C-alpha cells in the first residue's frame, strides 16, 4: 500500500 | 406519439464518446514525485472495462503538464455531435484541486474548464466525466470500528478519496479505488444508474480495504471515495 | 428467511431522526454581511418539507458562530440509537468550507467533525445529511444558449452551488436551491431514491433560474448546485 | 435576485  | 420523459441523458447517438485515460507512472527526478507502481493495473482494467461500455478508449501515459493541457485542448475541440458522452480518467499525484504531470502540478479547473458548455459546444447538455485517482491532500482517515443552461452543469467528477486526505494505491493490485471501480461497472453497467454504481464502489472501498504498513502512521487507515455531481439527468451507460 | 439484500440504508427505526435547521437572516453590523431577504421562506418550506418526512424538525434563527458550535456539539452528544438518519439545514452567508454565524465564520469542518463515524457512535453506519444554502466563492457563471469504516463514510453534502461560486436567493420566493429541493421532495420522496431527487434538483435549478439585476455584472448569470457524496448505500425516505 |  502506498500513497498517491 | 406517447407521453414522454426526458429524466436520462440520452446515451443512443453512434457513439458512447472517447474514453481518454491519462496515466502517470514516472514522474522527473526533480519533482521528487514516487513512482507510481500498480497504476499500469488500473489503467489496463479501465481500459477493458470502458471497452466493454463502447468508449472509443485512448491511453497516454508519463505526460508532462505541457503535454495534458494540450491533449485536452485538442480533445476538445474536436466534434463529439455524434458522440452521446465524454469520459476522463487521471491517474497520478495530486492534491487538493491538482493533477500532477510528469514534471509538475496541473490545476484541474484548467483541464476541466476546455469542456465548459460554452467552450465545447458539441458536448454541450451531454456528460462530461472526471474520474479521478489522485490525493487530494496529506490526512489519513484512522476508520472507526462497527433558456440558457449553467457552463459547469453536466459535469460529475469522481473523486477516489474524501477533500484532504490521501488516496491509497496499492503497488500490485492497483488502487483501491480504480479496482473497485472497475468492479462494480463490470458488474452493475447493465442495470443500475451511474450514481447508485458510484454508490456501491463507495461501499466497496469503505468496506473492503484498509493500509497495511510498517509505519504506524501510515497503518491500518481506510478511505472513502467522493462523487461529485453537477449532473442534471440520469446516466445509463445502456439504452433502448 | 429468504436471498437478503443490504444495498440501502435501513430508515426504519421508531425515528426517521433530527432536522436541524440553522436560519441565518440577520447578521452583527460589525460583520458588514447584508441581510438575507428571503430566508424565512426557505425555513418554512423546508420544516414543512421534512416534517412530511417524518424527521423531528428543530428551526433556529440568528445563531453567532459560537451557538451553532454549541448546538452542533450538544445534538452531536444526544442518544440518536432509535434515529435511522440526521439532517442538518444550513442557510447563512458563506465562502468555500464556511458558513457564517451572525457574528462572524465557521469553518464547515468544525461543524461536520462533530458527526465523524468515531465522534458520534450512535449515528456510525447511519446517513448523516448537510445541506447548505450559502455561497461558495465569488464566481459568477454566464451560461450557454441551449472490520472498520472511514470516519468520513455515510456523509452527504448537498450544495447549493458549485464549488468557487456565488448562490443565488430571491427576496420573495426564496433560494433557488431550497425552492427546488423542497418541490422536489414534495413530489418525489415516496418514489426516488436520494440521489435521483438531488439531481432532478440539479435540473430544475440549471434550467428554470437566470438572475435579473439592474447591475450588468450580477445579471442573466445561473447556477447549478453539487452533490456531494459519501454515502455507502441508496438512501430512501420511505419503508417496507 | 441577491447572492449569500
Ligand atoms: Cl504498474
Ligand atoms: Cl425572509
Amino acid at each position: 500500500d502506498e500513497v498517491d | 406519439s406517447g407521453i414522454s420523459l426526458d429524466n436520462s441523458y440520452k446515451m443512443d447517438y453512434p457513439e458512447m464518446g472517447l474514453c481518454i485515460i491519462i496515466n502517470n507512472k514516472n514522474f522527473h527526478k526533480s519533482t521528487g514525485a514516487t513512482s507510481r507502481s500498480g497504476t499500469d493495473v488500473d489503467a489496463a482494467n479501465l481500459r477493458e472495462t470502458f471497452r466493454n461500455l463502447k468508449y472509443e478508449v485512448r491511453n497516454k501515459n508519463d505526460l508532462t503538464r505541457e503535454e495534458i493541457v494540450e491533449l485536452m485542448r485538442d480533445v476538445s475541440k474536436e466534434d463529439h455531435s455524434k458522440r452521446s458522452s465524454f469520459v476522463c480518467v487521471l491517474l497520478s499525484h495530486g492534491e487538493e484541486g491538482i493533477i500532477f504531470g510528469t514534471n509538475g502540478p496541473v490545476d484541474l479547473k484548467k483541464i476541466t474548464n476546455f469542456f465548459r458548455g460554452d467552450r465545447c459546444r458539441s458536448l454541450t447538455g451531454k456528460p462530461k466525466l472526471f474520474i479521478i485517482q489522485a490525493c487530494r491532500g496529506t490526512e489519513l482517515d484512522c476508520g472507526i470500528e462497527t433558456h440558457k443552461i449553467p457552463v459547469e452543469a453536466d459535469f460529475l467528477y469522481a473523486y477516489s478519496t474524501a477533500p484532504g486526505y490521501y488516496s491509497w494505491r496499492n503497488s500490485k493490485d492497483g488502487s483501491w479505488f480504480i479496482q473497485s471501480l472497475c468492479a462494480m461497472l463490470k458488474q452493475y453497467a447493465d442495470k443500475l444508474e451511474f450514481m447508485h454504481i458510484l454508490t456501491r464502489v463507495n461501499r466497496k472501498v469503505a468496506t473492503e480495504f484498509e493500509s497495511f504498513s510498517f509505519d504506524a502512521t501510515f497503518h491500518a487507515k481506510k478511505q472513502i471515495p467522493c462523487i461529485h455531481s453537477m449532473l442534471t439527468k440520469e446516466l445509463y451507460f445502456y439504452h433502448h
